[PDB]
RNA sequence: GAACUGCAUCUGAUACUGUUGAGCUAGAGUAUGUGAGAGGAAGGUAGAAUUCCAGGUGUAGCGGUGAAAUGCGUAGAGAUCUGGAGGAAUACCGAUGGCGAAGGCAGCCUUCUGGCAUAAUACUGACACUGAGGCUCGAAAGCGUGGGUAGCAAACAGGAUUAGAUACCCUGGUAGUCCACGCCGUAAACGAUGUCUACUAGUCGUUGGGUCCGGACUUAGUGACGCAGCUAACGCAAUAAGU
């Protein structure tokens, strides 16, 4: 079955983006809704909302965005599979593209990205690699 | 359950056919029976022969009955040796309608 | 609409010649309505209604 | 069933015992019961007419009614008994008057079963019936040769008769042999095979296991000498000639039957 | 086989709530009474393995129910398996 | 000086995982109504056809091969026709159709029986997926005991071509194949493709249901083409070998 989340949320993005769809939809969790925004804030995507269906249900939809044709997102990868969890210290978070990508950490102030939790001296799970 | 009983009877049996008719009819409702339908076809003429007679009579019932009794009655068929073949099968539901040939 | 055994005017259409039972391909009827057609050729058959072929 | 022994000793290594519980452990009927002394295989003038009879232990006798000539009784089956006479199980009948008597019991046969004998009767097992009243293909038992004189074939354990057809005034039959001879319509048959069918896969494991049903052991004709046998004699291990009886008659696919009384009645025999 | 009334007979007696037909409980008993049926057919018929392998999943269902009976409440499940004999 | 990425100790952080308390239905289940099928097991029975047997009509061939010979035939074969007896399989229907976890499963009625598909309700509320060992099933052949034995046929016999033919062709032919109960546990047991999930253009088929006004729509299987994508290339391509 489905023993993963963040890397269906992943896939879906990828999919998606290889598919160039405007927007992609997804049931909705905190921990996606979070991730999504990280994407957003870091400009991956346009931006990410939440609608709250019925059944005490929610639906997470991510507006995707295309630059000169190709997609936003190069590359999008799971680092922290649920069969084996990579957790690292500050000084050892992986640099995505030499920094010009994004390393996404869930760190314990929040899910946030590689350079921010370098500059917060703070370390985590190193989620996946987006650039 | 329901059960379409098909009777194929000797033509020297024609006279005698409709006696073991009343009697299976009474072993069917002594146990709780109900038959719907009793079709009397007649001497219909066979499309080949079997066992060396052309023509053979045909009778046809349907009726409402345990397992039991069912076997009972298969027991019957088989022992009568003028009834050469017999097609019981089992409908979901009783049908009453007159038959087409008849 | 309803198939049966019994209707040997109905099922004489559709049996061949020599009594073999015509294909779909040549028919043009469903195969749901083939299968119960083949099953009720085989009981009029062994309730000596239809021939098994011209030639016994 | 057969039931294998323990090989805890070299004589119990290959026995096996056929197993009946449902028979009765009580002993049978007084009045029935008969004595039966052993003859040792010896005729009047005391010369061992049969060979390899003889010891065994003693068995009584149960008269069995073959003929059943109480017509239109219903009997039922107290009980199923074993007998020493013969390998069938014999079941006791007692009828409504009371009687008491002995019959070959059928293998579909339970205690409690209701028994019928005339010519108006239900086709079961355990039931006399007339050949005539009796329909084709079906299975059956204890054959009357003789109108009158009681059943004569098929009263061996498992023994099965198929009636296949009817001419005239005879009823063709197959018996387990293979042979087919006429019956005269009138004789009476019983319907079903009879019980103890398992009973030629025991195996009795010793030599004093037929010594207690009384078969003495047998001397080979190659082992005597020419004044005993037309095998004895010769310098080592030989056979000689054609084999033979010690009276003198071949013993292998010689025919000795002469019977022209009965060659009508013999209508064919199987080959295989 | 087993048939309506006594289907609905095995579902009234284990009822937790109203017309629940849903819960473990239940769907135990209801397992459970229909391997008392099936066990006098396969005693009959030795060899009718594909008929052998859903009783079999019958069994394999009972069991995890049971098992996630007794891991969610304790006494409810020792209850369940006195009344039902296992 | 750095390093000795460790170890124990207290101190804080609570996003994630582990342990837990309460709750939800979207994964998986259960209750009711229906439809489809060679799913399985036990019995019965129907019709062609082969074989043998008992007869009638009848005469010199039949059979077979590339050509023949062994074989059957003047003791009446082959052909034809009337009676029986016995075994196996189930033409047509029949379809890259249907069912089954695989192996596999075809005439027809009955008894018992496990799954799947869909229909709107009512229900429990993570019960889920996978699976070291383990156990269940597992084609054909083969083995053991007991039955049956028409066709076919390993082995074996004889006839042919051949330089030889321990073969291909041939005239016969026993085990086996058929049945009951047990072993055997192996196949190119194949989709040469482990199971279960979510996502990713479109097209024409076809089987079983559903809903609409013969068509359009949607479902779980069932095939043939064809993008992105993947591949050493073949090709795979929503039934992935794509992410």
């Amino acid at each position: 079955s489905m023993q993963d989340t963040v890397g269906d949320m992943l896939t879906r993005i990828r999919n998606a983006q290889m598919a160039n769809k405007v927007s992609v939809a997804m049931p909705s969790s905190k921990l996606r809704k979070s991730i999504a925004d990280l994407l957003v804030s870091e400009g991956y995507v346009a931006s990410a909302v939440v609608n709250a269906e019925e059944n005490n249900k929610a639906t997470l939809s991510i507006e995707l965005k295309y630059f000169e044709g190709k997609a936003v997102i190069e590359t999008i990868q799971r680092f922290s599979r649920p069969g084996l969890r990579q957790h690292r210290g500050k000084d050892a978070i992986p640099t995505v593209k030499q920094g010009m990508g994004v390393a996404i950490v869930s760190t314990s102030q929040g899910i946030m990205s590689d350079r921010a939790a370098r500059a917060a001296g703070i370390g985590g799970e190193v989620v996946a690699f987006v650039a | 359950r329901h059960y379409e009983v098909v009777l194929l009877v000797h033509p020297d049996q024609s006279d005698q056919v409709v006696g073991m008719v009343e009697r299976y009819i009474k072993l069917v409702q002594d146990n709780n029976g109900i038959i719907h339908r009793l079709e009397d076809w007649g001497r219909r003429q066979l499309a080949y022969p079997i066992n060396k007679i052309h023509k053979a009579h045909y009778v046809l019932f349907n009726i409402e009955t345990n397992g039991e009794t069912l076997a009972e009655l298969e027991e019957l068929f088989r022992y009568n040796d003028a009834i050469i073949r017999s097609l019981v099968m089992r409908r979901d539901d009783a049908i009453t309608e007159e038959s087409q040939l008849a | 609409t309803h198939i049966d055994y019994k209707d040997v005017e109905l099922l004489k259409q559709y049996i061949s010649e020599n009594g073999k039972i015509v294909p779909s391909r040549i028919t043009g009827t469903s195969t749901k309505y083939q299968r119960q057609l083949a099953t009720a050729i085989k009981q009029a058959r062994y309730l000596s209604l239809l021939p098994y072929t011209d030639n016994h | 069933p057969i039931v294998k022994a323990k090989p805890t000793s070299p004589g119990r290594r290959f026995v096996e015992k056929v197993v009946h519980p449902h028979l009765y452990k009580g002993r049978p009927f007084a009045a029935l019961l008969e004595s039966k002394s052993k003859t040792g295989g010896r005729n009047n003038n005391g010369r061992i007419t049969t060979r390899h009879i003889g010891g065994g232990h003693k068995q009584h006798y149960r008269i069995i009614d073959f003929k059943r000539t109480k017509d239109n009784i219903p009997a039922t089956v107290e009980r199923i008994e074993y007998d020493p006479n013969r390998t069938a199980h014999i079941a006791l009948l007692k009828y409504a008057d009371g009687e008491r008597r002995y019959i070959i019991a059928a293998k579909k046969q339970a205690v409690g079963d209701t028994v019928m004998s005339g010519e108006a009767s239900p086709i079961r097992p355990g039931n006399c019936l007339p050949l005539k009243n009796i329909p084709l293909g079906t299975v059956i038992h204890n054959i009357e040769l003789k109108i009158g004189k009681g059943a004569q074939m098929a009263r061996a354990a498992g023994a099965s008769v198929q009636l296949l057809g009817r001419d005239g005034i005879y009823a063709i039959l197959r018996l387990r042999s293979g042979e087919t001879r006429r019956v005269h319509v009138n004789c009476r048959a019983v319907i079903g095979e009879v019980s103890n069918t398992e009973n030629n896969l025991k195996s009795l494991g010793k030599a004093g296991a037929s010594r207690w049903r009384g078969i003495r052991p047998s001397v080979r004709g190659v082992a005597m000498n020419p004044v005993d046998h037309p095998h004895g004699g010769g310098e080592g291990r030989n056979k000689g000639r054609h084999p033979t009886s010690p009276w003198g008659q071949k013993s292998k696919g010689l025919k000795t039957r002469h019977n022209k009384r009965t060659d009508s009645m013999i209508i064919r025999r199987a080959k295989k | 086989m087993l048939t309506n009334s006594d289907r609905e007979q095995i579902i009234a007696q284990y009822q937790r709530g109203e017309n629940d037909t849903g819960s473990p409980e239940v769907q135990v008993a209801l397992l459970s009474a229909r391997i008392n049926d099936l066990q006098n057919h396969f005693k009959a018929h030795k060899a009718d393995h594909h008929s052998r392998r859903g009783l079999i999943r019958m069994v394999n269902t009972r069991r995890k129910l049971l098992d996630y009976l007794k891991g969610k409440d304790l006494g409810r499940y020792t209850t369940l398996i006195s009344q039902l004999g296992l």
